[PDB]
Parts: structure tokens; sequence; C-alpha cells
């Protein structure tokens, strides 16, 4: 799921 | 018997000493000492200054890093060029106009550098609340085999575009209108007038429902769901010391897009309310001055967060200021 945060600018 | 009317204005002095004029002829000094105008124009001249390029190298940023290209970003684009609607359409207007005591450009003027201000503050604030959806889609996944791409992120910017059409227009047809507000040297909607020719009460209403608690509420809901997942995850993979790492970075993220937001819009709200709710009160010039400073700054303040504290356009930036290196 960090893929995800990654992603969108938050991790 | 607070200020004084006239047709497209209201000032807010008593004319009982017979010195008011229409803020479209001639300088508010009554209102409000020079060198406080000046400083007015300080500030706008501050908020250009800062405004301008951390909101234009996004863009230009953008034009030189591939990467930077994808469609969960096109929201932060679009946040950039409703912070230059405020720059160019708010900030230089008014520099210009605080120095001369008053808004020169007339009633015609007051309408455009209204309506463009507006249109900029609203694009923002919706992209801020498309951007929490977006990111709960892709983080919280509400809906199964559903892959965020290209044709929902234009989607996303149109609606910013739409919601804050369906603010800024009806004051140019009728319902509110736009006047010179505090020193009168900038214009924005008229929510504290009642003004039943133009039905400011029930405008007021709706902008105060539709454009702060919608977006208060879709923003909570989005970004507690989202600090919930990340929350659940990390408890469920404690193994995974980046994986904590990632959950507190993301909490305090939230904690600060929640409390920048609130800053940002919770002035005006407050204001538009208690005025409401106190209409026999008497709100002077700079006091109508202190929800637009809030707002108007959030034009570099939301920039900082949003873009310069993104990893990858802060990378790209420093690369891009640096000549090509690092
Ligand atoms: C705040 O209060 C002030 C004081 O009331 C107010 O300013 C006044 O506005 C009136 C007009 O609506 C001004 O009247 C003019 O006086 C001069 C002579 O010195 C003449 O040029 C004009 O005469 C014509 O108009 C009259 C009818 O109004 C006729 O009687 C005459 O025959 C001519 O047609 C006109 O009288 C007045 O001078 C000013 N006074 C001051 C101190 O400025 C101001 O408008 C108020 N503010 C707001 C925002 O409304
Ligand atoms: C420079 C001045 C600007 C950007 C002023 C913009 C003002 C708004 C977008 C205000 C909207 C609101 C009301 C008028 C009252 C209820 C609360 C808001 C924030 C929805
Ligand atoms: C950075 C942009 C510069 C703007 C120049 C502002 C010019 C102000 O113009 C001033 O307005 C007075 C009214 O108060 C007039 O009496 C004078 O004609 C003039 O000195
Ligand atoms: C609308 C979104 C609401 C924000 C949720 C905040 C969650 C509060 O939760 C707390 O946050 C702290 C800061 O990182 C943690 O260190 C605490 O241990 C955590 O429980
Ligand atoms: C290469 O990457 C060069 C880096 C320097 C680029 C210039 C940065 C401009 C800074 C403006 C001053 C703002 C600091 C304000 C803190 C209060
Ligand atoms: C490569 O093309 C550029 C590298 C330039 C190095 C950065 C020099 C730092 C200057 C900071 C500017 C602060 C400006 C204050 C304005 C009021």
């Amino acid at each position: 799921i960090l893929e995800n945060l990654k992603d969108v600018g938050l991790f | 018997m607070c200020g004084t009317e006239g047709p497209n204005f209201y000032v807010p002095f008593s004319n009982k000493t017979g010195v008011v004029r229409s803020p479209f002829e001639a300088p508010q000094y009554y209102l409000a000492e020079p060198w406080q105008f000046s400083m007015l124009a300080a500030y706008m001249f501050l908020l250009i200054m800062l405004g301008f390029p951390i909101n234009f190298l996004t863009l230009y940023v953008t034009v030189q890093h591939k990467k930077l290209r994808t469609p969960l970003n096109y929201i932060l684009l679009n946040l950039a060029v409703a912070d230059l609607f405020m720059v160019f359409g708010g900030f230089t207007t008014i520099l210009y106009t605080s120095l001369h005591g008053y808004f020169v450009f007339g009633p015609t003027g007051c309408n455009l550098e209204g309506f463009f201000a507006t249109l900029g503050g609203e694009i923002a604030l919706w992209s801020l609340v498309v951007l929490a959806i977006e990111r709960y889609v892709v983080v919280c996944k509400p809906m199964s085999n559903f892959r965020f791409g290209e044709n929902h992120a234009i989607m996303g910017v149109a609606f910013t575009w739409v919601m804050a059409l369906a603010c800024a227009a009806p004051p140019l047809v009728g319902w509110s209108r736009y006047i010179p507000e505090g020193m009168q040297c900038s214009c924005g909607i008229d929510y504290y007038t009642p003004h039943e020719e133009t039905n400011n009460e029930s405008f007021v209403i709706y902008m105060f429902v539709v454009h702060f608690i919608i977006p208060l509420i879709v923003i909570f809901f989005c970004y507690g769901q989202l600090v919930f997942t990340v929350k659940e995850a990390a408890a469920q993979q404690q193994e995974s010391a980046t994986t904590q790492k990632a959950e507190k970075e993301v909490t305090r993220m939230v904690i600060i897009m929640v409390i920048a937001f609130l800053i940002c819009w919770l002035p005006y709200a407050g204001v538009a309310f208690y005025i409401f709710t106190h209409q026999g009160s008497c709100f002077g010039p700079i006091f109508m001055t202190i929800p637009a400073f809030f707002a108007k700054t959030s034009a570099v303040y939301n920039p900082v967060i949003y873009i310069m504290m993104n990893k990858q356009f802060r990378n790209c930036m420093v690369t891009t200021l640096c000549c090509g290196k690092n």
C-alpha cells in the first residue's frame, strides 16, 4: 500500500 | 446607521460628517490612514513576490520533468493555476488600487477583479477537495477493480471549474453581487449587506452549505479514512519499519492539510455567520480585511504544503533551480 502513498504524493 | 450606501457599494463609515465618498471615485483615507493603505500594498507585494514564483515554478517544472506529468498530479497543477488567477486577477489589481486609496477601476472593474479573484480561490478550494477524494479512492480503495486514470483526473479538474463558476458567476447576474470590501480597494461577494434586490440572504446560505460545509465534510471523511486505512496496515505489519514511518508521515500531513484548510476558510465562514446572526452590528473596514488576509495568503502556503512538501516536485524544483544538476 506504500506504492499508492508514493503515487498520491503522501510518502 | 453604520456606514453609507450608494448604488454599487457599502462604505463602512458613517456619513454624518459629510466626508464619505464613492469608493469608485475618491480616496477612502477616512476609513484608514494612508500608511495603512501602503501596508495593504506591501502585503499584496509580498504575496506576489512569493506566490508568483512558487506557483509559476510548479507549472514550469512540470513542463521539464516527464515524471511529474501523471494523472494524480493534474489537480495539483490546477491548484497552481488557480493560485495564479488570484495573483494576477486579485493581488496585482489590489496593489494598484491600494496605492490610490480606492477602487479606481470602477464598478465594471469591481466585477472583473471580484470574479477572477473569487474563481481562483474557489478552484483552489475545490482542488483541495477533489485531491482528498482521489487519494481516498486510490488508497482506501473503496471500489474494487477501479484504476485511477487520465479521463478521471480530467473530470476532477472540470468539476473544480464547474463548482467555482457556481459561486463566482451568479453575482454577475443577480444572485448576490460584487462590491468593494473592507478598505474598498478590493472587491468580493456581498455576504454582509442584506440586499433584497439580489437575495444576498440565500446566497450566503448556499455558499455556507455548498462551498464550506460540503468541502469540510468531504475533506474530513476522505482523510479520516486515509488515516484509518494506513494506521490499520501499519498495525497489521509492525515488522516493516518503513510502513511505520509511512503511517506517521501521512498522519502529520493530514493534520497539516486539515488545519491549513481551516485557517484559509474558517474566518470567512466564521465572520459570514457571526454577521448573519448579529445583523444589528457594525463591522469596520480592517475587521472585514481579516478573512481576506487568511484566504489570499493561501496562494503562498497551499503550494508550500501541497507542492513543495511533495518529494517529487521538490526534487524536480531543486534540479531545475540548480541549472540542471543535483
Ligand atoms: C456624504 O455626505 C455628503 C454630504 O451630504 C455628500 O456630499 C454631497 O453630495 C451632493 C449631491 O448628491 C452634493 O451636491 C452638490 O453641491 C454643489 C455646489 O457646492 C453643486 O455642484 C451641485 O448642485 C446641483 O445639484 C442640486 C441637487 O442635489 C441642485 O440643488 C443644484 O441646483 C444643482 O443641480 C450639488 O448640489 C454636495 O456638495 C456634496 N457635499 C459634500 C460635502 O461633498 C456625499 O454624497 C455623501 N456620500 C455618499 C457616499 O453618498
Ligand atoms: C480576495 C478575496 C477572495 C478570494 C474572497 C473569496 C471569498 C469566498 C470564496 C468566500 C466564500 C464564503 C462565503 C462568502 C461565506 C460562507 C463561507 C465561504 C468560505 C463559503
Ligand atoms: C506598482 C504599481 C504603481 C501604481 C501607481 C499608483 C499611482 C497613484 O496615483 C495617485 O493617486 C492619487 C489619489 O489618492 C492622485 O491624486 C494622484 O494623481 C496620484 O499620485
Ligand atoms: C480528518 C482527519 C483527522 C486526522 C486524524 C488524526 C489522528 C489522531 O491520531 C494520533 O495522531 C498522532 C500524530 O501523528 C499520533 O502520533 C497518535 O499516536 C495518533 O493516535
Ligand atoms: C540549486 O538547487 C540552487 C538552490 C537555491 C535556489 C534559490 C532559492 C530561493 C529562496 C528564496 C528565499 C525564501 C526563504 C524564506 C524563509 C523565511
Ligand atoms: C543555475 O542556473 C542557477 C543556480 C543559482 C544559485 C542560487 C543563488 C541563490 C540566490 C537566492 C535569491 C534570493 C532572492 C531575494 C529576493 C528578495
